[PDB]
RNA sequence: UUGACCUCGGAUCAGGUAGGAGGACCCGCUGAACUUAAGCAUAUCAAUAAGCGGAGGAAAAGAAACCAACAGGGAUUGCCCUAGUAACGGCGAGUGAAGCGGCAACAGCUCAAAUUUGAAAGCUGGCUUCGGCCCGCGUUGUAAUUUGGAGAGGAUGCUUU
RNA sequence: GAAUCAUCGAAUCUUUGAACGCACAUUGCGCCCGCCGGUAUUCCGGCGGGCAUGCCUGUUCGAGCGUCAUUU
């Protein structure tokens, strides 16, 4: 057992003894993303989970992030 | 000079007519804001520099200072009635004054101005 | 490309873009020119039946 | 008309007045913080040439920079070095300039000039409102100052053929195989 | 034995070396300021040509303005502002020239007792910085200077002018030229007398 | 079985002294005492002064936790801050 | 079973805590007899569901706008009041602070202003 | 004893801001080796790939310490040719621009250096019936005027809001 | 006024995650303010609003023989 579960990415791949995981790093700020695979990167690029926020953004800039009520609305 | 790698930076013109399109249509939306105005600007008759093209003049980018005030034009109503004002270029003589002041008593001419409000 | 795919599979409604440009193509208002203008005659044939001049260049 | 002799002051840098002064400001400025914070410029002539104003949102801080090389030689300069440090500290400033104002055996100093994007005398001054722009967030990771622009190499002339647009940006221009419909 | 915080010492050490380290003519001037007798009878005539604050000019703008829906002569007042005092000094409008001691940048008043010895105007030095801000109403002013005075006190000046001239600027005329430094203690003289 | 402690527990958080009232008003003395008169906040005595503090004697004046936190929301407390 | 959007609108926010009140409760009872023959209760349950959020959005609804109307004089609105955007629309130039031009180029632009003007053929 | 001013700190004080994602295009830093020369090390690959930092719908550059030698041109940028030219090189492999010219698009400006000195005229707050009150910033300089193919000050008489 | 309808300007939005009281592999361990229920001013449980770091402007508090004035 020498990876543990990661809490970010829901991986086995925290490290046990070094408490950094080898898929995303953790402990870093940054999620790691490296060049030299492209496959790994979408694998977890925006669009591989569930959007539940950005995808309500496109509907509310083609009214122009409009705020109020429809006139005479209940 | 195929040294380095060509195939990654090479651009292809699939698009030549359709930025021809698109660039009529920004001189079409110019002339949609700026209705009775025209879509460009007066500039003056220049001589090409080298003595390659010593015979040759052409277009370009703006009039000297001297060439408004002996056209009656003043400075600071150039460059709103259509008139591109360069303050870098001078005349150093007669012959380019004369043939860019003739220039706009002719602009002068043929032009209507409207009167402000 | 997981972005477009995950559209596909989705019950969400595709946002439609209205073609709607930055500036329009033809003039407006209550003046000569915008009375006069012909929607489907280009700039210089307008400007041919005003009397007019388009470009000043060569 | 104070700064009038200010500039010459500052020009003579190395006469008995000045040098006297260099001197006890670098000793003070060694056993304060690296990043710390100037509430006034030492060099006020410098600020104000700049673009420093007596307003709320201007703010001056004070960096010591190692100097030597990296006989591989850091392409960066010390300027350079010096306001990267300062925009990673304050964050939500931006970098406008900065300026030498001592040196060592050991260190080099520099004043950077800091304007606050958030404050409301910022945005109601369109002298410096154009900083408040999402365009100029961090100009000094960008090699956007008075130093980046130096060392880019972004002057006009035959002397400056390969670097007066951004030479990544010609090396791009120049290695790119264009092909027409009509060949 | 105990710590002292980090400021303190930095403060307290900076007066050990500015009265240790021997200080060229420029700034040791500014080591040479006035006396308290005639420092309270500058001020006794300072204080007479005081500017008005923001209250009573507030107040002095309504009365014309009231007046206008129902004559004034020149306001004479303390000039202050480097820029604008080292103008009137280079233009010989001003009569009199105060400095402060205390100018944290020290550049900004170094030129000025050169200056006002070129020009002709009899200056002085005093201590406070923030005994000039109160005559101005600000917190601070570094410098500030004398033009014209009212018909009432033309004599004061003129006897003030003459005192600064011969109890100040005739008191330190070879101390202008002269270095500081020089004011070593038994500890500093030990351990120099060691080093050697 | 959760283990609780008695000093944390008890009539300790019901009455409070004055030494601790003053310093969780950030006031000073006689501007405690003022505003006590005005409010007419009252010292009161506890069922089990031990119980409230174990160290404690019998000369020391407690308070309670309500009236306390009035004078802590005391518009009184904003204006004497306004005052100074 | 179900309330109509229409009558509660109507009515104030404290009849509407009675039928809060009454809404979950018949739903626990229901609850507790719903798990043996699970029938036809269990379409009442989910008219039940509908009716107890339908009331919830109109208690909040009309609670916001209550303190909408308090907050429509002060300066600083509280943080769930406040309009989306993007965060890049919130950081944005206001549109006073964005047009506002110097004293000397409103000078210069009063006077000397794009005239309109037109070139014979 | 009191009260400044300067500097350094605290506060679960009020109001804000930065992190991360994305990175096709853009701006910087850093930086290989395989290959070619029928071997190979200068070179080339390549100021590339990988690594780090940082933006926007574009970015960057930009109103000459420019190009020119002409009868001169006239901010920047991109296309066409210039041109495989000039120039550099185990002068082998090779590398490799630019001015001019034809087009596309064009738009100019802000400071610092001045004494408003017959009046800090400027600005942030937070308290309001909102109509206008104080607090602070600031003279170690916030407005106005001015930015060198200019400009200011007087006089002058027309023309502009 | 149906709908596994469309539009969409108002809401709700559990645990995490730049991840933000401390810990995290536990639905655990603390502090400030308020409320509710069960013997209840003392006991227990639950709920609501809060409590990260760097920096800027202001507010307020403090220190320093740094430093000025103070017999009219
Ligand atoms: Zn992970």
């Amino acid at each position: 057992k020498t990876h543990g579960l990661c809490r970010r990415c829901g991986r086995r791949s925290l490290h046990n003894q070094k408490k950094v995981c080898a898929s995303c790093g953790y402990p870093a700020a940054k999620t790691r993303k490296y060049n030299w695979s492209e496959k790994a990167k979408r694998r977890k690029v925006t669009g591989t989970g569930r959007m539940r926020y950005l995808s309500t953004v496109p509907r509310r800039f083609k009214n122009g992030f409009r705020t109020g009520v429809p006139k005479g609305a209940r | 000079h195929f040294r380095k790698h060509w195939q990654r930076r090479v651009r292809c013109h699939f698009d030549q007519p359709g930025k021809k399109v698109t660039r009529r249509l920004a001189r079409r939306a110019k002339a949609a804001a700026l209705a009775p105005r025209p879509v460009d600007k007066l500039r003056p008759i220049v001589r090409c520099p080298t003595v390659k093209y010593n015979r040759r003049t052409r277009l370009g980018r703006g009039f000297t200072l001297e060439e408004l005030k002996a056209a009656g034009i003043p400075r600071l109503l150039a460059p709103t009635i259509g008139i591109a004002v360069d303050h870098r270029r001078k005349n150093l003589s007669e012959e380019s004054l004369a043939a860019n002041v003739q220039r706009l008593k002719d602009y002068k001419a043929r032009l209507i101005l409207f009167p402000r409000k | 490309r997981e972005l477009q795919k995950r559209k596909r599979r989705s019950s969400r409604p595709t946002i439609r873009m209205p073609n709607r440009r930055k500036k329009a193509l033809n003039p407006a208002g209550n003046n000569i020119i915008a009375k006069s203008w012909n929607k489907k005659e280009t700039l210089s044939q307008n400007y041919t039946r005003f009397g007019l001049v388009a470009k000043l260049g060569k | 008309g104070a700064l009038k002799y200010l500039e010459e002051l500052s020009k003579k840098k190395q006469s008995d007045v000045v040098r006297f002064l260099l001197r006890v400001r670098c000793w003070e400025y060694r056993q304060l913080n690296v990043i710390h914070r100037a509430s006034r410029p030492s060099r006020p002539d410098k600020a104000r040439r700049l673009g420093y104003k007596a307003k709320q949102g201007y703010v001056i801080y004070r960096v010591r920079v190692r100097r030597g090389g990296r006989q591989l030689k850091y392409q960066r300069s010390l300027r350079a070095t010096a306001e990267e440090r300062v925009g990673r500290r304050c964050s939500n400033l931006r970098v406008l300039n900065s300026y030498w104002v001592n040196q060592d055996s050991t260190y080099k100093y520099y004043e950077v000039i800091l304007v606050d994007p958030n404050h409301k005398a910022i945005r109601r001054d369109p002298r410096i409102n154009w900083i408040c722009n999402p365009v100029h967030k961090h100009r000094e990771c960008r090699g956007l100052t008075s130093t980046g622009k130096k060392s880019r190499g972004l002057n006009k002339g035959h002397r400056f053929n390969k670097t007066r647009a951004g030479r990544r940006k010609t090396w791009k221009r120049h290695n790119t195989l264009s092909l027409w419909r009509y060949r | 034995m105990v710590k002292w915080p980090e400021y303190i010492r930095l403060q307290r050490q900076k007066k050990i070396l500015r009265m240790r380290l021997k200080v060229p003519p420029a700034i040791a001037q500014f080591q040479y300021t006035l006396d308290k007798n005639l420092a309270a009878q500058a001020f006794k005539l300072l204080n007479k040509y005081r500017p008005e604050t923001k209250q009573e000019k507030k107040e002095r703008l309504l009365r014309e303005a009231t007046a206008i829906k129902e004559v004034s002569k020149k306001p004479y007042t303390v000039k202050y502002g480097l820029n604008h005092v080292v103008g009137l000094i280079e233009n010989k409008k001003a009569s009199l020239v105060l400095i402060a001691n205390d100018v944290d940048p020290i550049e900004l008043v170094v030129f000025l007792p050169a200056l006002c010895r070129k020009m002709g105007i009899p200056y002085a030095i005093i201590k406070g910085k923030a005994r000039l801000g109160t005559l101005v109403h600000k917190k601070t002013a570094a410098v500030v200077a004398i033009t014209e005075v009212r018909s009432e006190d033309k004599n004061e000046l003129a006897k003030l002018i003459s005192a600064v001239k011969e109890g100040y600027l005739e008191k330190v005329e070879d101390t202008r030229k002269r270095w500081g430094g020089g004011i070593m203690g038994f500890k500093a003289q030990k351990r120099e007398e060691k080093r050697k | 079985g959760k283990a609780k402690k008695k000093g944390k527990s008890g009539a300790a958080r019901n009455y409070m002294t004055r030494t601790q009232a003053v310093k969780k008003l950030q006031l000073s003395l006689p501007d405690f005492r003022k505003l006590c008169i005005w409010k007419g906040i009252y010292p009161r005595e506890p069922r089990d002064r031990r119980k409230v503090n174990k160290s404690a004697t019998a000369s020391t004046t407690f308070y309670y936790t309500k009236d306390i936190q009035y004078l802590l929301h005391e518009p009184l407390l904003q204006k004497f801050r306004e005052q100074k | 079973g179900k309330v109509k959007a229409g009558q509660l609108w109507s009515k104030n926010k404290e009849e509407l805590t009675k039928i809060l009140g009454e809404l979950k409760t018949e739903l626990s009872q229901l609850r507790i007899q719903k798990i043996s023959s699970s029938g036809a209760k269990l379409n009442k349950i989910h008219d039940l569901r509908k009716s107890i959020a339908r009331v919830l959005t109109v208690i909040n609804a009309k609670q916001r706008a209550q303190l909408r109307l308090f907050y429509k004089n002060k300066k600083y609105l509280p943080l769930d009041l406040r309009p989306k955007l993007t965060r890049a629309l919130r950081r944005r130039l206001s549109k006073e602070d964005a047009s506002r031009v110097l004293e000397k180029t409103k000078k210069r632009l009063t006077h000397f202003p794009q005239r309109k003007y037109a070139v014979k053929a």
